């Protein structure tokens, strides 16, 4: 039950975090153009970009375990 | 593609040798339509990371040096592009030849396709899913 549970979220969080990676890249570049001559607002998104250090590397956390999960899943298909 | 079409009729169809190349044509026409659409989208994302590379170089507080690290992705692209030609091959065959096949009949042919892709000098994505590859999450929800 633990690997069937993690199967659905593995391709889900793959696309969700990459949607959020491209959603936060757009949040970052639009405020960097708006608050360049204005105050250090980008900092208020940089603490959300500090949260992204989990997110960008969460992908790398999940890709590392994928190389472990997929060959196990394909081994379970045969039985 | 020739070795796939020759294998498709050989494995899937019964009834006596009546029928001939039609899928082959539509398969080829799909690939061209899809590679052009994929090359335009890979160059678009590479233009999106080139614009972010010039934005960080203008700035150069503790974390910004890692976004060069976020920048590494830069090396990733070339590997991602080398598989997009063979990835489009599978996508076009699914669009063309698979429509009328069974769950088992689809997977089975996919094997014969993938091992044909394995012997020829084309690179394909090991973790490949036809849904994820051509559907957008907005469409997928909408359906």
């Amino acid at each position: 039950a633990e690997m069937q549970r993690k199967r659905e979220d593995l391709i889900k969080l793959n696309t969700e975090y990459k949607l959020k990676l491209k959603n936060l890249e757009k949040r970052l570049l639009e405020e960097l153009n708006n608050s360049q001559g204005n105050m250090l607002e980008n900092d208020e998104l940089m603490v959300t970009l500090n949260n992204l250090k989990k997110e960008a590397m969460n992908i790398e956390k999940k890709l590392s375990e994928s190389e472990e999960f997929f060959p196990q899943f394909d081994n379970l298909v045969e039985e | 593609l020739i070795h796939f079409d020759r294998n498709f009729y050989q494995k899937m169809k019964v009834g006596v040798n009546p029928r001939s190349p039609g899928y082959f044509i539509d398969g080829l026409r799909a690939l061209v339509k899809l590679v052009t659409a994929k090359y335009q989208d890979l160059q678009e994302n590479q233009r999106f990371v080139n614009v972010g590379l010039e934005k960080l170089n203008e700035s150069v507080k503790s974390l910004t040096f890692e976004k060069e690290r976020w920048l590494n992705t830069t090396k990733q692209f070339s590997k991602t592009s080398q598989e997009l030609i063979g990835n489009c091959i599978i996508s076009s065959i699914y669009e063309t030849y698979f429509g009328h096949l069974n769950e088992r009949e689809r997977a089975d042919m996919l094997v014969i396709l993938k091992r044909l892709l394995g012997k020829f000098a084309v690179k394909y994505d090991v973790n490949y899913r036809f849904i994820d590859y051509l559907v957008t999450l907005d469409e997928k929800m909408k359906w």
